């Protein structure tokens, strides 16, 4: 309840769930891209 | 950590990026979005210079030299040990400089003052980008840039200067040197005049701007004025940098022979190229 | 799209300078003759903005 | 008023500004590359100013 | 003394270069202390002296004997704001912005701030008022450039809010300082010449909107302006750049708008 | 795209300002010259009056004879040909005597003897002018900051032409009087002394010459930024700190952590420029007399990779 | 160690997280560039020599 | 990690998202250029 | 003692969330270091 | 060495902790770089020779 | 009781006690880190 | 010498401690860097020669 | 001799002590660097030659 | 000779003492440095030759 930005706790939870969903979607696509390159050219 | 008058000017707003996300002060410094970029690029640039000293094998600060990639690599990437670090530092230096100028812009808007200072600083950056970016790109090799060393970036100046004979004969250089000498002359005169008018002979009253104009009118018969001298200071510095940026961007790109050879065009003017006597013929 | 008299005066002087410089560089035997004549006319034109 | 679009719009807004700045910088670098290629640099070019 | 070394590689050139580092270190110390005659000692964000004052100690005070019998000024000295600052702390931790409690342009805070200078007109070397209207100025006239007198005054909202009536001139420097803009209510405000852009047919004031022109602080005497009135006028107009951004119709203002 | 105060957008032309009269002998002061509109866009339009006293006359007479002597040698080198004179104007030179003559005044008039005469006139001209700066400040009761700021310039000027040649025991080490010659003298100076870049004092002078450009660009822009608050009147800001002085203080305090005052910034200004020539004089003085090769000196002092 | 929560009684979380975010990313970039510089641990170079990419 | 949402009561959300977009794009640019720098992993060259 | 205005409980909640983030960050680092050490040890 | 707590009556806790944080990091970075410079104690070079990564 | 920072003696004692605990923790990690290095590669 | 405490009636403790802190660190750094420069007393290189690290 | 205490009526005790502290340190640093520069009196090197640290 | 005390009515004691102190030290540095420069009177090398340090 610090209220530095003025957002209520509920809005923070809703925004974080939106942000995390995009983060995992972004993470998933990056993993696929890394798999594609490692198949094409492994770096280990 | 605040001056006796600083409080009433510390208000939100004026930020270009981030709003109040980075709108805070660390001690006297104002952070802003671009100050975070400033600190990161500054810290990263400094560390890679220190790390480049490790790879070079020396710790003497004057011997530390971050050489740019050799001419064989052209304008591509290079190994970090043999030019690649310089490219990262140059990117970090470019990021730090432009972020610093843009951070000054935020401070300008917060205080409501003109943007002369960041515009003045941008002239220095374009002067910097001339040497490390614009000139090497035209010449097609990062090796034409200068190393990030205290006494090795002087070797670059001496070597590049003597590539074209005596570099003094560069006409854009002569203009810029006259400006640099004039600006320092103006600064000494301007600094000394105000101090003379503000710290006069003991017991005598602090002088007025009229005494400043009276002194220089009694001296050289003309006073440019308090507004004029600060306009003169700004323009003398920027012109010096503008012609210094110009002098290098034409060297090795438009002119390739000795600069003394350039001056023969005046001697070879049609109406006196063949008259006997004098220095030339 | 709101150029002042001085802004337009400078723009024409640049056009005059380039134009007259080429004119007298062809007419004269050297590019400097064009530079002098083109520069003087452009400086005279740009130093007299009607107002 | 969609929260998923609003967050994505902000991140796309930042990525666009970074993209324009980076693309603008490449434009200047490309411009000087073109001018240097046009000028007779390769025909006569200076030696290395600093030890490789 | 070519190659004459006292010890090791240390020679006359080495003697001079180190002796200069000592001199330059001493000189930088001296220069920095002189800069500490204003705004010091430091204060907390409330107004009490801070626990930190800096590595450089305060200098011995020096006295400036002001011209025209205005008195003396000894610095460093006890300096006070001498005005209520209408700002509110936005965070208990220091190094955070203070938000205005009310209207910042009227409260003289932020970019619209001003200092309690001496409430007297500034004098030339002869004791006369340095800044006077051109009408009361003896022989002064517009010598070059577009004469702004009579031109409509357009604010940042692209709306005309009056016309120029008179020009105030710094008599020693012989350059214009203020434009005396008459509003629709019959009163005339002062606009700094640095904040206006006299175009071909109008005086464009990017700082203030048409409705804000009436809010400019007024002068007590039509024939002279004191230092305090200059700060209030200059502060108010320059404060308009950030505090009238919502009212500005410029494209860049919209991009930088919140 | 607003008014940046770089050029005045309006000019006002009142009566000419005759200046203060603290202790200045008005008889030696001349009248007011013309008003230049071209100069009025940037600064003040009024030219003159100029004071001309005893040291003013000595400065002009020696200054004219110095200028005249170079000109006559320039005509002699041209064969009295006006076309040749304009063609080889920059390539003309009043060279100092040959190294064989050393410091002796036995050099032939056309082989260095004339340069000694011209150099004497410049010597008297400059020193008489320095006293003129001193006495003009004393007459108005101001500080002697200009006199000692000037003496910094004289120190480098004395070193290049007078002091260093004496130590080297040869007038040939001095500076020729010419546009391109004294450029060539500069280049030949470094090459003989082994890459003058590695002169520590030459590097310092460049630091302060760069810094003077840095400080004046910083200072000039700062005052123009706060000129909207009447910040250009710096003397009143020193007397009575207005909002321009505070904002100028705060901009640099929030930018680089520390700031200055309206009066203390000009102490940085004078010392930044004075050290340009002050360190310059020592840097040239050591060259040849103490160090015959700076790069070898740099190697033995850990400034070059070798040794 | 249980009293370390009082560091936030002294340091504002907004400035610390900005300071910490810069510090960690600066530190992370620092280490990766150190490894890349050395011929060993340059994983891009290691695979090239291991798989004959030259 | 069940209270990481509270960081949005510390930092304003829209400001962070813009800054994060800048950070992600520049980081993506950073890595791609390093790959192009190496003689291998340079897709623009090995194809030709 | 008060500098940031946080109460004792607010600091305890703030620290616990911060420590949770620290250990999560540390855990990935330990996993990463094991992966690199297995792939190529530096001791 | 019992009344060392009074240093906080002289020194502001906020400024010292920032100064100490900067000091410790730069001191730690300095010592690591000193070790890396020397051919011995450069653990990056040590492991390469120990496990023959040169080939 | 100079009180330049405004802290009371009780506040200083509590701040110092936490500060020393952080210092001894930092020192303890360092001592272990030095033992690990000295065992792996002694410098004496 | 019991009146040496009076130095704090003349010297501000805040400025002295910062100056003393910087002086002690720079003095400590300077002596370490002098020792690391000499072929002897460079404890890094001594161990390398003692334990045959350079091979 | 006895009346030397009056120098503090003229000289500011704070100015002298700071100047004296800087003077003594710089003088001490200078003399130590002189001794280190000479092949003799360089106690680091002479001890190295005494016990044959480097051979 | 007995009225030399009057000179303190003309000269400020503080500036004279500071000027004298700087001059005496700088003069002392100069002479001690000059003696070190010459092979003779270089007492560091004099002892080295006497006791065969090298
Ligand atoms: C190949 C050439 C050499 C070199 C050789 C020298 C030499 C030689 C000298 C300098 C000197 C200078 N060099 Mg260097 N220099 C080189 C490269 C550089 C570079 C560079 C980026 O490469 C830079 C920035 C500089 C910069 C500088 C300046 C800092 C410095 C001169 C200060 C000054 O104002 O002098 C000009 C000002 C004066 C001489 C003072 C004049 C004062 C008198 C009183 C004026 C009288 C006026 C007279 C009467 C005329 C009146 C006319 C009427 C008014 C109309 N050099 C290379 C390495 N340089 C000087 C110096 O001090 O070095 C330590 C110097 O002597
Ligand atoms: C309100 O606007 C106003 C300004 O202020 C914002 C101004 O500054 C000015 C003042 C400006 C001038 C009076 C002159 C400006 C004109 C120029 C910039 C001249 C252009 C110069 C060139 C074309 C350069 C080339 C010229 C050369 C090299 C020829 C000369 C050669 C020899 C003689 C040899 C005015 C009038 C003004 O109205
Ligand atoms: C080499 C040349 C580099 C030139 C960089 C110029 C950057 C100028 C940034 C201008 C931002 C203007 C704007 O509205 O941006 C909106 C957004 C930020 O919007 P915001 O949400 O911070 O709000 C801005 C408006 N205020 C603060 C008043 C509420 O800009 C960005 O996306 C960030 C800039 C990206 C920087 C790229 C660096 C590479
Ligand atoms: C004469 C011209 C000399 C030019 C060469 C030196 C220029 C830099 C001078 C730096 C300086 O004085 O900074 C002091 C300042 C000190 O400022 P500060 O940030 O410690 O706070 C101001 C200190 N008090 C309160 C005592 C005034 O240094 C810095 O802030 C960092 C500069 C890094 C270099
Ligand atoms: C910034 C400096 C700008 C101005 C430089 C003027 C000349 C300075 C050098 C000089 O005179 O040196 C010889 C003199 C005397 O030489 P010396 O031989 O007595 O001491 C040097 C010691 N060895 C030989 C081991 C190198 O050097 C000094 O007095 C020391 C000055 C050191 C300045 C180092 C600045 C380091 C900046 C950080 C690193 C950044 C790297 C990128
Ligand atoms: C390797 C790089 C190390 C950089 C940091 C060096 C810090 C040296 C020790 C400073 C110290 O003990 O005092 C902390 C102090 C804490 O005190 P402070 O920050 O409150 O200083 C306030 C100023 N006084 C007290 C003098 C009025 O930090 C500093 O002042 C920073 C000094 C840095 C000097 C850099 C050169
Ligand atoms: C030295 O450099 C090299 C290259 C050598 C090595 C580099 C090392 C370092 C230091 C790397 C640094 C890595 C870091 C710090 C990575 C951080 C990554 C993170 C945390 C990324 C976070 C991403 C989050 C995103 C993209 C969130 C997005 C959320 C939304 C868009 C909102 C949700 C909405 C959705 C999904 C709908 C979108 C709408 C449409 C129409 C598709
Ligand atoms: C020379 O260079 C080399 C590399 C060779 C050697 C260098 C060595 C050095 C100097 C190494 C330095 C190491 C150090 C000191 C590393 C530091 C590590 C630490 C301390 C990392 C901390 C990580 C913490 C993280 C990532 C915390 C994350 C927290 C969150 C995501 C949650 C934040 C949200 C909160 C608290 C919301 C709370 C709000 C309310 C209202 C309760
Ligand atoms: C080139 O020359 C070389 C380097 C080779 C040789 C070097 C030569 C030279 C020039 C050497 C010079 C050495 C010097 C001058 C050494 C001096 C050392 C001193 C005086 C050190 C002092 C140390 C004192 C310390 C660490 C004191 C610490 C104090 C505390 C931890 C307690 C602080 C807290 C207090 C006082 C609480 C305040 C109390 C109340 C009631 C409010
Ligand atoms: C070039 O020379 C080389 C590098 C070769 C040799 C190096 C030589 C030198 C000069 C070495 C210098 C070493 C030094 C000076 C080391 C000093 C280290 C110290 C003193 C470190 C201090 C550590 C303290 C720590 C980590 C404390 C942490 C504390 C916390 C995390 C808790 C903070 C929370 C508090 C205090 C709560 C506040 C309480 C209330 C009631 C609000
Ligand atoms: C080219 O150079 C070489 C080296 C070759 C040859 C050098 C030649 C030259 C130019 C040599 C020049 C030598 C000179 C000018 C030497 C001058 C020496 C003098 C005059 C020294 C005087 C020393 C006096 C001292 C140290 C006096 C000290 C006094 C006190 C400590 C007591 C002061 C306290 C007072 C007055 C208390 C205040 C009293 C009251 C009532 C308030
Ligand atoms: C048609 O034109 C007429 C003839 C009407 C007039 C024109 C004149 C012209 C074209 C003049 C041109 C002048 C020029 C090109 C001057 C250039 C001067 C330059 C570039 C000078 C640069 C450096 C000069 C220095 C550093 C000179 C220093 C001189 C001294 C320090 C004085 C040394 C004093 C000495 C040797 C005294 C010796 C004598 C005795 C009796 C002991
Ligand atoms: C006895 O020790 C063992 C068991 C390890 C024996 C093993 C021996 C062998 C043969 C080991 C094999 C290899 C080697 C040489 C391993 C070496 C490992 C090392 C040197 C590990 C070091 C780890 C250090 C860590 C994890 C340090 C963490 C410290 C921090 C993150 C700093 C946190 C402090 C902060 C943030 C202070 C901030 C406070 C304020 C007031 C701003
Ligand atoms: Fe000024």
């Amino acid at each position: 309840d610090l209220g530095y930005t003025g957002l209520t706790d509920e809005q923070a939870q809703e925004l974080h769930s939106v942000y995390m969903s995009g983060l995992w979607l972004f993470s998933a696509v990056a993993i696929v891209a890394h798999l594609a390159v490692y198949i094409w050219r492994p770096w280990f | 950590a605040l001056l006796s008058f600083e409080r009433k000017y510390r208000v939100p707003g004026g930020t270009l990026v981030g709003g109040n996300l980075f709108d805070f002060w660390v001690g006297p410094f104002y952070v802003g979005f671009f100050g975070v970029a400033t600190f990161f690029f500054a810290a990263l640039g400094i560390i890679l210079i220190a790390w480049s000293a490790v790879l070079q094998g020396t710790w003497n600060p004057q011997l530390i030299s971050v050489y740019p990639p050799a001419l064989e690599y052209g304008l591509g990437g290079a190994p970090l040990a043999k030019g690649g670090l310089w490219q990262i530092i140059t990117i970090c230096a470019t990021g730090a400089f432009v972020s610093w100028a843009l951070r000054e812009v935020e401070i300008c808007r917060k205080l409501g003052i003109g943007y002369h200072i960041p515009f003045a600083f941008a002239f220095a950056i374009l002067a910097y980008l001339t040497l490390v970016l614009f000139r090497p790109v035209m010449m097609g090799a990062w090796g034409y840039a200068f190393p990030y060393g205290i006494w090795t970036h002087l070797d670059w100046v001496s070597n590049t200067g003597y590539t074209y004979g005596n570099f003094h004969y560069n006409p854009a250089h002569m203009i810029a040197i006259s400006f640099f000498f004039t600006n320092a002359l103006a600064l000494a005169l301007h600094g000394a005049l105000v101090l003379s008018a503000a710290n006069p002979e003991k017991g005598k009253e602090m002088r007025t701007p009229d005494h400043e104009d009276t002194f220089f009118r009694d001296l050289v018969g003309y006073s440019i004025g308090t507004l004029g001298i600060h306009r003169l200071g700004l323009l003398l510095s920027l012109s010096a940098v503008f012609f210094s940026a110009l002098c290098m961007i034409i060297t090795g790109t438009i002119w390739f022979d000795q600069w003394v050879d350039w001056w023969q065009w005046w001697v070879k003017l049609p109406w006196w190229a063949n008259i006997p006597g004098g220095i030339n013929g | 799209p709101e150029v002042s008299e001085f802004a337009f005066r400078l723009m024409m002087a640049a056009v005059i300078f380039v134009g007259v410089g080429i004119m007298f560089a062809f007419a004269g035997g050297h590019w400097f003759v064009g530079l002098v004549v083109g520069g003087l006319v452009a400086a005279f034109f740009a130093a007299t903005p009607n107002s | 008023t969609n929260l998923r679009l609003w967050v994505a719009f902000q991140m796309m807004k930042g990525a666009g500004w970074a993209g324009g700045v980076f693309f603008g910088t490449l434009l200047l670098i490309g411009f000087f590359r073109v001018v240097g290629r046009m000028l007779p640099i390769q025909e006569n070019q200076a030696p290395a100013p600093n030890i490789t | 003394m070519v190659g004459v070394t006292a010890f090791g590689n240390f020679d006359l050139a080495s003697l001079a270069i180190y002796s200069f580092w000592i001199f330059l270190a001493g000189l930088i110390y001296y220069l920095q202390t002189e800069n500490m005659r204003e705004g010091y000692p430091l204060e907390n964000e409330d107004g009490t002296p801070a626990a930190n004052q800096g590595p450089f100690p305060l200098p011995k005070p020096k006295t400036f004997i002001l011209p025209h019998g205005r008195g003396t000024l000894t610095v460093p000295g006890p300096e006070s704001e001498d005005r209520p600052i209408a700002l509110a702390r936005t965070a208990v931790s220091e190094g955070f912005p203070h938000a205005p409690t009310g209207d910042p342009m009227k409260d003289g805070v932020g970019p619209a701030s001003w200092v309690a200078r001496r409430d007297l007109p500034e004098l030339d070397g002869h004791g006369h008022n340095k800044i006077k209207p051109m009408k009361a100025a003896a022989g002064f006239h517009v010598s070059a450039g577009k004469n702004p007198i009579g031109l409509p005054v357009r604010g940042c909202d692209l709306e005309i809010a009056g016309k120029v009536v008179d020009i105030w001139v710094d008599i020693p420097e012989q350059m214009a300082r203020f434009l005396e803009v008459e509003l629709k209510d019959g009163s005339t405000r002062l606009l700094p010449m640095q904040m206006v852009k006299v175009q071909s047919n109008r005086v464009h004031v990017n700082a203030l909107s048409s409705d804000l022109f009436a809010g400019i602080p007024t002068i007590k005497s039509p024939t002279e302006v004191t230092l305090l009135e200059e700060d209030k006028i200059c502060g108010y107009v320059a404060g308009g750049l950030m505090y009238a951004a919502p009212k500005r119709k410029s494209v860049v203002a919209a991009m930088l708008a919140e | 795209a607003e008014y940046q105060n770089i050029f005045s957008q309006v000019q006002v032309r009142g009566p000419a300002d005759l200046g203060m009269t603290e202790d200045v002998n008005l008889a030696n002061r001349s009248g007011v010259g013309p008003f230049s509109t071209l100069l009025g866009w940037f600064g003040n339009a009024q030219l003159g009056p100029i004071y001309l006293g005893s040291l003013g006359v000595l400065s002009l007479f020696s200054g004219l004879m110095w200028f005249f002597t170079i000109g006559i040698w320039f005509w002699y080198q041209a064969g009295w040909n006006p076309a040749v004179f304009l063609r080889d104007l920059f390539f003309f030179s009043l060279e100092p005597p040959a190294p064989e003559y050393g410091l002796s005044f036995a050099a032939p008039l056309k082989e260095g003897g004339l340069w000694l005469i011209a150099s004497f006139f410049m010597f008297v001209a400059v020193w008489s002018w320095w006293g003129r700066t001193y006495l003009r400040a004393q007459a108005l009761g101001m500080g002697k900051h200009t006199a000692w700021a000037f003496l910094s310039a004289i120190w480098l000027w004395m070193v290049l032409g007078f002091i260093r040649p004496i130590l080297m025991g040869s007038w040939s080490e001095a500076v020729p009087y010419g546009i391109f010659s004294h450029l060539d003298w500069t280049n030949n100076f470094s090459l003989v002394h082994g890459n003058l870049f590695y002169n520590p004092f030459h590097g310092l002078s460049i630091a302060f010459l760069y810094g003077s450009a840095l400080l004046f660009a910083m200072h000039g822009a700062t005052i123009l930024a706060v000129s909207r608050f009447g910040g250009e009147r710096e003397l009143e800001q020193i007397a009575d700190r207005g909002t321009a002085a505070e904002r100028a203080a705060l901009f640099w305090r929030w930018t680089m952590g520390f700031n200055a005052t309206m009066e203390g910034i000009h102490r940085w200004a004078i010392w930044m420029a004075v050290l340009v020539t002050l360190t310059g004089g020592i840097g040239i003085l050591l060259s040849g007399t103490v160090v015959d090769n700076w790069y070898v000196w740099g190697q033995n002092h850990g400034m070059a990779p070798l040794n | 160690m249980s009293k370390f929560y009082k560091i936030w009684m002294i340091f504002d979380p907004r400035r610390v997280f900005v300071a910490q975010g810069v510090f960690l990313f600066l530190l992370a970039v620092m280490i990766h560039l150190i490894l890349l510089s050395t011929p060993s641990y340059n994983w891009l170079e290691i695979s090239a020599a291991k798989y004959n990419r030259v």
